[PDB]
C-alpha cells in the first residue's frame, strides 16, 4: 500500500497516504514521471503534515511531467548520502549520485543528511591562528585553524578569486582531508574547479557536492547538507582533520525562500522564509570543531543590492569567528582583494592570541584608516589641500597603508599575468609597522599597488 | 476479497473555463493533464498549467487571453 | 464491526468516501461487500 499524488505547485508536491501509513517528516519518497526524454525518477522530501492523511513535499528534481494520481512510495529514512574513505577523489549531487561515475557509491555506506548537532558538552572554542599569506587577512582578520570563516560581498568583486586562492594557500597544503559544498554557484566554476584539483593533484584527496544553479530550489537548499554529512564523518569517525569549503551560503537560505512561498507560510521582512535563523541556524551548528577534532570551514556570502543590512547575511553574521567583508567601492579603486578593513573582524585578535606587536600595529592601522573614511566626506569636495598639517600627515600615509593592503595573489596570475606572492605574517607586521611610522612616506601611492612584500616593493619603487 | 471488490467498483479528456482574469484561467476536469502541459483553448490559444489543484488547474495564458471567456472548452 | 472492518482496512475506508463520486455506485460497492439487515440498511442509509 502506498499513497497518491493530489497536488502539484512547481517543485512542492502534496500526496495523500493511507489513514495509519503517513511518513513521517524529512522521509524520502520516490515518484515516476513518464513523459518521454524528460521522464525520471521523482525524489521528494516531506516537509510537513496537512491532516487527514496528507502530507507536503518538496521535490528535489524539476516536477515538469509529474500527473496527479501517480503512485508515491516511501523509503521510511531520510536522504542518504555515501560516506567512507572511497568518497574521496570524485563528485557527487545532493542525492549522493556520482557524476563521474554513476553506479559509484551505490555500495558504499549511507548516511542521514538530517542530524542533530553536537551535544553543547562536547564544543571547545578554537584560537589558533591560520597563517594565509595574505596581508590583509594575517593582519586585520586573521583566521582560526578550526573555526568558522566566511566571505561576503556583493556581485562582481572577488568571490571566486578569492575563494581559489585560499584553496591554495590551505587545501594545496593541508594534511588533511578536504570537502568542496557548490551550493548554488555557477556550474562553469564547477568544471574549472574539478579541473584545476585534478591539474594540481590534490583532488585524490577532496570530495566535491555540487548543486549548482539550475537545480531546483529543493536540492538546492539540501545540498549543503549533503555534503556537511560527509565532511562530519570524515570528521567523526576517521578522526581526521577537514576544511569543509562552501560557496554560495546565502543560496541556501534563497532556496528556503523560494520553498517558504509555495509551502504557503506567511513571508517576513523583505520578502525571506520565516525560521530563516532556524534554518540557517540547524545548518551553521553543524559545522563546529568539537573537542579532540576540527573542521575549518571557509563560506562565501553574497548580498544583494550590496544591501549588507539584508536579513540573511545579517543572520549569518552571528554564526562566524573571522569575517571578511568585501566592498564595491574598494574594487572600484583598483584594489585587490577588495577588502574593507573597517567592516571585517575576526574574533581571535586580542593581544593574548596575537601577541602585543601584532595587536598593536592592527589597530594602529584602524585608527588611520578610520580617520581617513572620516575625512572622505571632505576629501570629496575640497581636497587634500584644505585640511591640517595633522589630518593631512595622516591621510597622506592612508592611502598608502590602504593600497599596500592589496596583494597580486596566486589565482589572478591567470588574469594579469603576474606571478602570486606569499607574505609571512613577521614580514607584514614589520612592514605595516614602518607605514604607520612614516619610513615609506616618502615614496608614491602607485608604488604600493599588488606588491607582496617590503623587498618587492623597493624593487617596485626603483623601477618608478 | 476485498481486492476484488475494489477492483469490481473501480471497473479525449475535455475541460472547462470555470474562472478567468487577467492572463491567468482556472480549468475544472482534466484529472490526467500534466504539470506545465500545454493546453490549447477554442480561440486558437494556448496555456500553461502551473498549478493542479485538488479540483482545478491554473493555466497562465499565452498570447491574446482576451478571447478566453467562463465556459470554454480546454483540451 | 462494521466500524471495526473499515477502522483496521484502510483501502477499503478511502475507497469508501464518496461523496465526490456517484453515491449510487459507491451504495452498491458497499452492499455487496458487506448480517443484520437493519444494521446493513443503516449503513447504505
Ligand atoms: N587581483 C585581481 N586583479 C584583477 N582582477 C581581479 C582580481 N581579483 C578578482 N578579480 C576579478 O573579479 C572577478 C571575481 O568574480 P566573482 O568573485 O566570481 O564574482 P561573483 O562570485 O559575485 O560571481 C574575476 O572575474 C576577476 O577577473
Ligand atoms: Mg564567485
Amino acid at each position: 500500500t502506498a499513497g497518491r499524488v493530489v497536488r502539484i505547485t512547481g517543485p512542492v508536491v502534496d500526496v495523500e497516504f493511507p489513514r495509519g501509513s503517513v511518513p513521517e517528516l524529512f522521509n524520502a519518497l520516490h515518484a515516476e514521471i513518464t513523459f518521454g526524454a524528460l521522464a525520471k525518477t521523482l525524489t521528494l522530501e516531506v516537509a510537513q503534515h496537512l491532516g487527514d492523511s496528507l502530507v507536503r513535499c518538496i521535490s528535489m528534481q524539476p516536477t515538469d511531467g509529474l500527473v496527479r494520481g501517480v503512485e508515491v512510495t516511501d523509503t521510511g529514512a531520510s536522504i542518504s548520502v555515501p560516506v567512507g574513505d572511497g568518497v574521496k577523489g570524485h563528485v557527487f549531487n545532493a542525492l549522493g549520485d556520482c557524476l563521474d561515475d554513476p553506479g559509484y557509491g551505490k555500495d558504499f555506506e549511507h548516511w542521514s543528511i538530517h542530524r542533530k548537532p553536537p551535544a553543547f558538552s562536547d564544543l571547545e572554542p578554537r584560537t589558533e591562528m591560520l597563517e594565509t599569506g595574505l596581508k590583509v587577512v594575517d593582519l586585520l582578520t586573521p583566521y582560526v585553524r578550526g573555526g568558522k570563516i566566511a566571505l561576503f560581498g556583493g556581485a562582481g568583486v572577488g568571490k571566486t578569486v578569492l575563494i581559489q586562492e585560499m584553496i591554495n594557500r590551505i587545501a594545496r597544503n593541508f594534511g588533511g582531508t578536504s570537502v568542496f559544498a557548490g551550493v548554488g554557484e555557477r556550474t562553469r566554476e564547477g568544471n574549472d574547479l574539478w579541473v584545476e584539483l585534478a591539474d594540481a593533484n590534490v583532488l585524490k584527496d577532496t570530495a566535491l557536492v555540487f548543486g549548482q544553479m539550475d537545480e531546483p530550489p529543493g536540492t538546492r537548499m539540501r545540498v549543503a547538507l549533503s555534503a556537511l554529512t560527509m565532511a562530519e564523518f570524515f570528521r567523526d569517525e576517521q578522526g581526521q582533520d577537514v576544511l569543509l569549503f562552501i560557496d554560495n551560503i546565502f543560496r541556501f537560505t534563497q532556496a528556503g525562500s523560494e520553498v517558504s512561498t509555495l509551502l504557503g507560510r506567511m513571508p517576513s521582512a523583505v520578502g525571506y522564509q520565516p525560521t530563516l535563523a532556524d534554518e540557517m541556524g540547524e545548518l551553521q551548528e553543524r559545522i563546529t570543531s568539537t573537542r579532540g577534532r576540527s573542521i575549518t570551514s571557509m563560506q562565501a556570502v553574497y548580498v544583494p543590492a550590496d544591501d549588507y543590512t539584508d536579513p540573511a547575511p545579517a543572520t549569518t553574521f552571528a554564526h562566524l569567528d573571522a569575517t571578511t567583508e568585501l566592498s564595491r567601492a574598494v574594487f572600484s579603486k583598483g584594489i585587490f582583494p577588495a577588502v574593507d578593513p573597517l567592516a571585517s573582524s575576526s574574533t581571535i585578535l586580542d593581544p593574548a592570541i596575537v601577541g602585543d606587536e601584532h595587536y598593536r600595529v592592527a589597530q594602529e592601522v584602524i585608527r588611520i584608516l578610520q580617520r581617513y573614511k572620516d575625512l572622505q566626506d571632505i576629501i570629496a569636495i575640497l581636497g587634500i589641500d584644505e585640511l591640517s598639517e595633522e589630518d593631512k600627515q595622516l591621510v597622506n600615509r592612508a592611502r598608502r597603508i590602504e593600497r599596500f593592503l592589496s596583494q597580486n595573489m596566486m589565482a589572478a596570475e591567470q588574469f594579469t599575468g603576474q606571478p602570486g606572492s606569499t607574505v609571512p605574517l613577521k614580514e607584514t607586521i614589520e612592514a605595516f609597522d614602518k607605514l604607520t611610522k612614516g619610513e615609506f612616506d616618502h615614496l608614491p601611492e602607485q608604488a604600493f599597488f599588488l606588491i607582496g612584500g617590503l623587498d618587492d616593493l623597493a624593487k617596485k619603487a626603483e623601477s618608478l | 476479497x476485498x481486492x476484488x471488490x475494489x477492483x469490481x467498483x473501480x471497473x479525449e479528456e475535455i475541460g472547462t473555463v470555470i474562472d478567468a482574469g487577467d492572463g491567468i484561467a482556472h480549468v475544472e476536469g482534466l484529472p490526467s493533464v500534466m504539470t506545465q502541459e500545454l493546453l490549447e483553448f477554442p480561440g486558437g490559444v494556448l496555456g500553461v498549467a502551473l498549478n493542479l489543484d485538488e479540483h482545478s488547474v491554473g493555466a497562465v495564458i499565452l498570447g491574446e487571453f482576451e478571447k478566453i471567456e467562463e465556459g470554454q472548452q480546454v483540451k | 464491526r462494521f466500524g471495526r472492518v473499515l477502522d483496521a482496512e484502510p483501502r477499503l475506508s478511502a475507497l469508501l468516501s464518496d461523496y465526490t463520486t456517484p453515491a449510487e455506485g459507491r451504495v452498491a460497492l458497499l452492499d455487496k461487500a458487506l448480517v443484520n439487515q437493519t444494521a446493513a440498511a443503516l449503513l447504505s442509509q
